[PDB]
């Protein structure tokens, strides 16, 4: 009825959130019961904020998981709603419907986690504009925004870094021209090496999708424009971009440093998937490919090693087919292969940090995680040293 | 080896980029340890 | 923000009827038919006071955030805290 | 299936007191003690009466299936049965 000094009561700062309690309860407590090895995991899909979403990048949930943010690029599908589109989901329930629902003013492009923090959440968009948002309560408004002058960027963020620890807490956003800009994670008003990647030719560097190395190492490859490793540090030296092993071809849409140890040794290695149909492993002491990968039929497009296994990778392509592979089990080929609904061409790929099962991303929505439980503990570092051996004697003629 | 540029370039060239290794190395261990802990100063005075 | 609160409340499938007693124990804005559950949920706020008494004193540090009523006939599952109890009738299946 | 089942019930994962109610209302027989089980299943049976008989001025016969009250630190579980009514107190996690 007339309910307005009810809305100041009854609806009020502190209360919105315990209604947010009582709604995700009840709709949790929805699992009631009377009152009288290819497996495919899960999959998710919003039909109000994922649908027809072509997007490139997202802020998936490696560490705490059942909550990831979908940043998505928000097409014009729902142009009555808040242009942009981040939505965390709820693997724990496995659910698909608009509760946590997350929305900015512009098209957001990879909005991953801010560093030390699970709510706030940092991302740039297509020109540029880094948004962040302070979950502390169930909120979702970007509540900052970045400057767009010359030193600024107007162009899409790739993939934006965290770089540091708690004392050192460093940003690197960059365009499509490679201008690198290490915004501090408290202040967004100035971008600490705010430079540009210079390298030997072409210092506009059009940046595609960089990768970051394990173990806070700024010895980056960054992912470019026909191939392109760009392998650099930020500072020091060489603060621009030292050189460029490349032998990769077209636009990285995928490209990962060394995964996480099991018994193996560090092994300084990487690999990377782009528009030359396929994917190519890289080292530390290379210049070429290492070990081109079977040029599949389109586009393949991202690529990610496991946790578990380190010594295996998984990379989908232009015709929705994600191939998983340990070349030191199953060389020729992939671990296990499983294709996409049809055959699309997606964007995403990544391993969850438990392993066994991974969260692949569509170029267009909806999310697949495929499930996988093959792998157990096991010393692979001798299979990783022959194999490696088995390479550098099968080049030789 | 009497520093004869043959030799010089041809394998010296290798231990000269040896000797960057441990140069490289020592100065990146120096750079890592020393940015965390003088960016933690506890105030002024403590940062002099 | 009573968009998404109401939305999630009445829009979750089976929900007969919610009931978002205050300290005033009239279900004023609630889904559930307030002719007849106005007076239930104010004797209802009355020996929820009393059930608040009875497991708040014997053990004082057990609270009271989701009452999953599992009746015969209805799912209540009431969705409280120290501030309201969402009586919440919901089609068992 | 009593005494070796009479220490997995009593101790159980999550069940703190399963303090049956003997005549539904004087709480004696039990897996332990009987303060904790007159006293506390006593109270709270007479108090959880009370709110069952508004809910059964409302619809009278609607029992409880399995009144599962997930209160916070400890539950309180009321499963109405012959003799007696269950009042059992069960932590939630």
């Amino acid at each position: 009825l007339t309910e307005e000094e009810k809305q100041q009561i009854l609806h009020s700062e502190e209360f919105l959130s315990f209604f947010d309690h009582s709604t995700r309860i009840v709709e949790r407590a929805l699992s009631e019961q009377i009152n009288i090895k290819l497996s495919l995991n899960r999959q998710f899909f919003d039909e109000r904020w994922s649908k027809h979403r072509v997007v490139s990048c997202l802020d998936w949930s490696s560490q705490y998981p059942e909550l990831l943010v979908a940043s998505y690029n928000n097409n014009e599908d729902a142009p009555h709603e808040p242009d942009g589109v981040a939505l965390v989901w709820n693997m724990k329930y496995k659910k698909t419907t608009p509760e946590y629902v997350f929305h900015c003013q512009s098209a957001v492009m990879s909005a991953t986690f801010a560093k030390f923090h699970p709510n706030l959440v940092v991302g740039g968009t297509y020109s540029g504009q880094i948004v962040l948002w302070d979950n502390r309560s169930n909120k979702r408004t970007p509540v900052q925004r970045t400057p767009l002058s010359a030193a600024a960027h107007t162009h899409p963020v790739y993939c934006v870094n965290v770089v540091g620890t708690q004392n050192a807490h460093n940003l690197i956003s960059i365009s499509t021209d490679g201008k690198i800009c290490s915004w501090s994670l408290d202040m967004l008003s100035h971008p600490q090496d705010s430079m540009e990647l210079v390298h030997k030719q072409s210092k506009a560097v059009a940046v595609t999708s960089m990768s970051f190395p394990v173990g806070d190492v700024n010895n980056f490859v960054v992912g470019s424009e026909e191939g392109s490793v760009y392998t650099a540090c930020r500072h020091g030296s060489k603060a621009g971009i030292s050189e460029m092993f490349e032998g990769h071809q077209g636009p990285i849409t995928g490209i990962h440093c060394h995964a996480a140890v099991g018994a193996v040794d560090f092994s300084h290695l990487f690999v990377t998937s782009s528009f030359d149909w396929t994917v190519k492993l890289w080292s530390t002491k290379n210049n070429k490919p290492l070990y081109s990968f079977e040029d599949n039929a389109g586009y393949v497009y991202d690529v990610m090693w496991s946790p578990t296994h380190p010594a295996l990778f998984a990379c989908v392509d232009g015709m929705g087919r994600l191939d998983l592979w340990n070349l030191n089990n199953d060389t020729e080929v992939p671990t296990a292969s499983i294709s996409v609904e049809g055959n699309p061409a997606l964007n995403r790929v990544r391993w969850t940090h438990s392993g066994r099962e991974i969260a692949v991303g569509d170029s267009e929505g909806q999310i697949v995680i495929y499930d996988v439980g093959e792998q157990i503990a096991v010393p692979r570092n001798d299979e990783w040293a022959r194999f490696g051996r088995t390479l550098a004697e099968i080049n030789a003629n | 080896g009497l520093d004869v540029s043959k030799e010089g370039t041809e394998a010296w060239e290798a231990a000269m980029k040896r000797y960057d290794e441990r140069i490289d190395r020592v100065e990146t261990r120096i750079t890592a340890r020393l940015r965390d802990q003088l960016g933690t100063a506890k105030n002024a005075n403590e940062m002099f | 923000e009573v968009e998404e609160t109401l939305k999630r409340l009445q829009s979750q499938k089976g929900v007969q009827g919610i009931i978002v007693v205050n300290t005033e124990g009239i279900p004023i804005k609630s889904t559930m038919d307030n002719p007849t559950t106005t007076q239930y949920a104010s004797l209802m706020h009355s020996f929820i006071l009393k059930a608040r008494s009875t497991v708040r004193d014997i053990d004082p540090q057990n609270d009271l955030t989701f009452l999953r009523i599992r009746s015969k006939k209805n799912e209540i599952m009431v969705a409280p805290d120290k501030d309201y109890f969402l009586i919440v009738i919901q089609n068992p299946t």
